[PDB]
């Protein structure tokens, strides 16, 4: 799957969760996000 | 780092906004991908409110939006973890599981 476009949003609250084994996890559509 | 509303797949509750997970310290189990592409499950072991940072909105081919910080690594089709901005700049393809649960 390709990323078509990019746009700036300014600063906002962001977050991370942790995982101990393979440091990734799944999002809604099956995208695999780090951390 | 990811924006509040970005949804994470949980076994127990389904999709939850990472913001809600973090700010309520929600203990839950998520799905991860293997060194070799096997899906498995594991618990969230840490919770981070990172506060405010610079966020971009990356619109995907399928209509999906990811709102993150540039540096936030995602899995490519080749299995590498690369910052989403570099994935965007290099026109690389995101891995998408499709068969999570």
């Amino acid at each position: 799957i390709k990323i078509a476009t990019r746009k700036y949003l300014g600063k906002q609250n962001v977050y991370d969760i942790g995982v101990e084994r393979d440091h990734n996890f799944a999002l809604k559509n099956g995208f695999i996000a780090s951390n | 780092c990811l924006s509040y509303e970005t949804e994470i797949l949980t076994v127990e509750y389904g999709l939850l906004p990472i913001g809600k997970i973090v700010e309520k310290r929600i203990e839950c189990t998520v799905y991860s991908v293997d060194n070799n592409g096997n899906i498995y499950t594991q618990p969230v072991a840490q919770w981070h409110d990172r506060g405010e940072q610079e966020v971009f909105e990356y619109c995907l081919e399928d209509g999906s939006l990811i709102r993150a910080t540039k540096d936030h690594k995602f899995m490519t089709v080749d299995g590498q973890m690369l910052p989403i901005d570099e994935i965007f700049e290099r026109e690389l393809d995101l891995m998408r599981v499709d068969n999570l649960p």
